DNA sequence: TCCTCATGCATATGCATGAGGA
DNA sequence: TCCTCATGCATATGCATGAGG
């Protein structure tokens, strides 16, 4: 509930599902550019997994990977 | 276009930063007088190793 | 499902290897066992290990 | 399997890193130019691996011929532009 | 899937850029 | 005229695949 360990949990999470769904880090960069306008790089997905980045841009992205996984996990779901 | 450093040369630069994490432009021209690098290859190393250390991980 | 070796069980593994260089699938399946892994992660990582001590350069 | 096959071999390596780096080809551009001038595509794992020998020396051999084809065509193209 | 052999996907990261504030 | 900060190109490599013995 610190916030800091929701990022973590969220951060490792995100690496699990990413996983399961099949989907590369770069997938997942240029996924996001179409459905939400601005791409990013397999270089900035990774260092979001392990936690590589500012608290602060931790923040900017989660929501942004929030959505993205809400859109893929649901591909099969009529 | 990228410059990279031997390895043994990373070592001293490194010690150089635990020493001083911010040192100033003429600390960092003598740094690289010591090693061999380029004076702007010095500059941006040490921003980075500051930038690292601002991580939640590392 | 991706299989990652933890930094000691590598170690383990390279230490079976300096000793036998080419276990037989009963052996295999006994490191694999004793470690808690799959037996083709074990399998391969063995074939991956003969293969790039037979490099140039490893 | 003579020495002097793995010290041409070194050579060779070394020479083509800076030429492909003077020239300004990425590892992933020379991958992506064979398979086009060969036919057969490279990825960029395996020019990495050929620049530092990552690779047997049976593997090395077979690899060099093909490279040098393409760095000779770049190193003639470069000094007519 | 048991080996060798040639090859690569996917990933981690070293070095860098550039916009923006002292 | 150096820093901070978000970000990535380029490269190295761990684990894998598949063709063939
Ligand atoms: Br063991």
């Amino acid at each position: 509930p610190s916030d800091l360990e929701e990022l973590e949990q969220f951060a490792r999470t995100f690496k699990q599902r990413r996983i399961k769904l099949g989907f590369t880090q770069g997938d997942v960069g240029l996924a996001m550019g179409k459905l939400y306008g601005n791409d990013f790089s397999q270089t900035t997905i990774s260092r979001f997994e392990a936690l590589n980045l500012s608290f602060k841009n931790m923040c900017k992205l989660k929501p942004l990977l929030e959505k993205w996984l809400n859109d893929a996990e649901t591909m099969s779901v009529d | 276009k990228r410059t990279s450093i031997e390895t043994n040369v990373r070592f001293a630069l490194e010690k150089s930063f635990l020493a001083n994490q911010k040192p100033t432009s003429e600390e960092i021209l003598l740094i690289a007088e010591q090693l061999h690098m380029e004076k702007e290859v010095i500059r941006v190393w040490f921003c980075n190793r500051r930038q690292k250390e601002k991580r939640i991980n590392p």
